[PDB]
């Protein structure tokens, strides 16, 4: 917010570890961020 | 024969109403062209618009190159094949002169059929946004009708220069100007104040119009714009969740919003850098009047209370106004501000509210004055008094029951 | 301003009745020369000799009218940058000109150079890993690589460095090579032969994948384009000149067409955030585009170089075959965690 709002990337590695925080993000994208960003949550194990 | 004019010299008043931007304006300046049968002004304006800015002192270097002739766009619009995108024409630069020509045009066209009638007599003459300059030399001599176009030519010139818009976005869809309604204009600018205290000097939005009681609208950059749009959606759910417990004080507000397609900020700080030099460029101009520094600022930074100074001119009992702007915009704003004040409102190059215009008994349409209704006093053979109403005039009763229970 | 010829003739030959004076070439110079410059930057040197643009300042109204004379909004394109890497063209336009002409070209060549014959051939901005900003000042320096003759003519390679001018290093460099069509030389020789590369050390290869499909219109006139750039060339304004040079008429700036597709791999592929994101372009004049015109522009992504991925883009109006053009882009911004 301070450096600028623009698109950014949330990838999570660790293979199967990754769907945790990234599903910490994604509620968290949602609760308190609904100010409607494009972002982007992606899992080493799901999204490779 | 025009009963109103008529009316207008030996009885009730009139006002003229000039509309701001976002008017929509080509298409009425299109079919306006198209529904001339006289070309006789559009000769000199063609010619004098081509003039004034040879001459021109002012910096102005960009400015003429973009700026377009007036007569080639028209008819090559009217082959039906060649016109530039809406995007292209809705920038200040060519918008906010083409829209004056069209309310200059709008005035002509009355003024062909019944002149020596529809001559000068308004109460006063009152307009909107840009639509403050075709008010001024509509009220001064006709050789001052192009200034306005020049005084406009260079009004949205700066306004563009020092300040265009650099992104859009379908939703919404994001530009400069917003609009909220059914909140007071205490709540919408606690918001407004609630999230500018987050954001830096450069980019605050703030109220521009007052359009009415619950309805107004602020303007500044699309992307804070669009950040405040982040909180009234936020209170919009939080108090859906308090609707539902089925509690009036304890219900959700049900507002409207959405954006406008407005293309560029106005009555906006964003714009203090065009005040000054759109001033140099009136006086390098055979454009001298001393009004051509206020008016910049009304339209440029200042903002606009609307409902107030037309209605200002309303409370002096003037029955009549009509708006020369293009489509029609601010005639219809105008008629629930006032409503049954006594005030009545037809659209000026309207075909339908200028049948009333041309005819001896077509032409008085005058609002109902609620007072009209306004109870009285009825006395009776045995003396009984009665309170009269619409209700009591046919029971002939006082105007009150004790309803089934 | 005015262009003067001479003719002189000699009927002893009645298949050559004009013979036309051999200081054509040296007097359409003095011509262009008091029209392109009026004498108004100066430096004086030779081909060889570096080309130094004095000083050069980026206002936040030159931001606008570029961003503004190449709009994308009906693809959701939403361009951000303190300044566009395509905004380096303008100020180092007026300083690669001077170097189409030398001694050197006098020695090997018969210095005989139609200037509405001149064809652009290529044009890329290199980045020396700086980013163009705001208000600090610029300062560019041209040098001309090479002087190429080919079958179809005359070729000048252009070399330009942007320089920060408060900090004083090198920002960026700007390639450019022009072709005017009916010289020959023993300076450079190249016959069908001229190759360019955007390389990098560590390289990613992908598939084809596509990304967007583009409307682009052309402006209506050219000279919008013509005041910002610098570009006077009456080919693009002038209808005499466009038909003397024997073209289907006034003719779009290529460099808007740079500008034009860029804007859109900018915002598309590029996304909101285009600014610390594409840190190269290439593009390819493929033939001529007439204003109103409708053009169809596609982006796909290739494959990675240095961590940023490659953007080819092809462009067609109708049939025709416009520019063929290709992009260095990094991906959207990554936040990692584990």
């Amino acid at each position: 917010a301070a450096g600028g709002l623009g698109v950014e990337r949330f990838v999570e590695i660790g293979v199967k570890s990754a769907p945790t925080v990234a599903g910490l993000a994604t509620n968290t994208l949602k609760l308190p961020e609904y100010s409607h960003s494009t972002v982007e949550v992606l899992n080493s194990e799901r999204d490779a | 024969a025009h009963a109103l004019v008529d009316r207008l010299s030996a009885g009730e008043p009139y006002a003229v109403a000039f509309g701001g931007q976002g008017s929509a304006w080509l298409e009425t300046l299109e079919e306006l062209v198209s529904s001339a049968g006289i070309e006789s002004e559009l000769a000199t304006l063609a010619g004098e618009a081509e003039l004034l800015l040879e001459p021109v002192a002012s910096e102005l270097v960009v400015v003429r190159p973009i700026g377009f002739e007036p007569l080639q766009w028209v008819r090559a619009l009217a082959a039906e094949e060649p016109v530039p995108s809406d995007k292209q024409l809705t920038s200040a630069a060519v918008s906010v002169p083409g829209v004056l020509l069209t309310q200059i045009a709008a005035v002509r066209a009355l003024a062909r059929q019944g002149m020596d009638l529809t001559a000068t007599p308004p109460v006063a003459v009152a307009g909107h946004s840009q639509g403050v300059l075709a008010v001024q030399a509509l009220a001064a001599k006709g050789a001052k009708d192009v200034e306005l176009l020049a005084l406009a030519q260079l009004i949205g010139a700066a306004g563009t220069l020092v300040a265009r818009r650099r992104g859009i976005t379908v939703l919404g869809d994001r530009p400069p100007m917003v609009s909220v309604t059914n909140a007071d204009p205490e709540r919408i600018y606690e918001l407004l104040e609630e999230f500018s205290s987050d954001v830096r000097t450069v980019l605050p939005p703030v109220l521009s119009i007052r359009n009415g009681r619950r309805s107004v609208v602020i303007t500044g950059t699309p992307e804070q714009l669009s950040r405040f749009e982040l909180y009234c959606t936020q209170i919009a759910e939080k108090e859906e969740a308090e609707r539902k417990n089925k509690l009036r004080g304890g219900a959700v507000f049900a507002p409207v919003f959405d954006p406008v397609q407005v293309e560029v900020g106005f009555h906006t700080p964003r714009l203090s850098d065009g005040i000054e030099i759109v001033g140099r460029w009136a006086e390098t101009v055979g454009l001298d009047v001393e009004l051509a520094k206020e008016l910049t600022e009304s339209i440029l930074v200042r903002q606009v209370d609307w409902v107030d100074e037309i209605t200002e001119l309303h409370e002096a009992g003037a029955r009549w106004i009509l708006d020369l702007g293009p489509g029609d915009i601010l005639t219809r704003l105008t008629a629930p501000v006032i409503r049954g004040l006594g005030i009545g409102i037809v659209p000026a190059a309207t075909r339908g509210g200028q049948r009333n215009l041309f005819t001896v008994g077509a032409v008085p349409e005058v609002a109902r004055p609620w007072s009209s209704y306004a109870p009285t006093v009825v006395k009776l053979p045995d003396g009984s008094v009665k309170l009269e109403t619409k209700f009591t005039r046919l029971t002939g009763r006082s105007p009150i029951l004790l309803a089934g229970m | 301003i005015e262009i003067r010829f001479t003719l002189t003739d000699v009927v002893r030959s009645g298949g050559a009745p004009i013979v036309e004076v051999d200081d054509a070439a040296t007097a359409m110079r003095a011509v262009l020369a008091i029209a392109a410059g009026v004498e108004g930057p100066e430096n004086l040197p030779k081909v060889v000799d570096n080309t130094a643009t004095v000083t050069v300042d980026w206002d936040p109204e030159r931001v606008a009218d570029h961003t503004g004379v190449t709009a994308t909004f009906g693809a959701p394109l939403a361009p951000t940058l303190t300044v566009v890497p395509d905004a380096l063209v303008g100020r180092c336009w007026p300083a690669v000109f001077a170097a189409i002409g030398s001694a050197a070209t006098e020695a090997g060549f018969p210095v005989i150079e139609g200037l509405l014959s001149l064809v652009h051939l290529d044009h890329a901005a290199r980045l020396l890993a700086e980013l163009p900003k705001e208000p600090a000042e610029f300062t560019v320096t041209a040098k001309a690589s090479a002087a190429t003759d080919t079958e179809v003519g005359r070729v000048v390679p252009v070399s330009v460095e942007v320089r920060n001018a408060a900090d004083g290093a090198l920002l960026a460099t700007l390639e450019e090579r022009f072709a005017i069509r009916x010289x020959x030389x023993x300076x450079x020789x190249x016959x069908x032969x001229x190759x360019x590369x955007x390389x990098x050390x560590x390289x990613x290869x992908x598939x084809x994948x596509x990304x967007x499909x583009v409307t682009v219109g052309a402006p209506v006139d050219m000279r919008p384009f013509a005041v910002v750039s610098g570009d006077h060339n009456p080919i693009h304004t002038d209808r005499a000149a466009a038909l003397l040079a024997g073209l289907e008429g006034p003719i779009v700036h290529g460099m808007w067409l740079s500008a034009a597709a860029q804007h859109v791999v900018t915002a598309t592929d590029g996304k909101p955030v285009p600014p610390a994101k594409l840190i190269g372009w290439t593009a390819r004049f493929l033939g001529m585009v007439k204003p109103g015109d409708q053009v169809d522009f596609r982006v796909d992504r290739v494959g990675i170089d240095v961590g940023a991925e490659v953007l080819e883009v092809s462009a067609r109006i109708g049939s025709e075959l416009v520019m063929a053009a290709t992009a260095r882009l990094a991906a959207p911004k990554t936040v990692y965690a584990f």
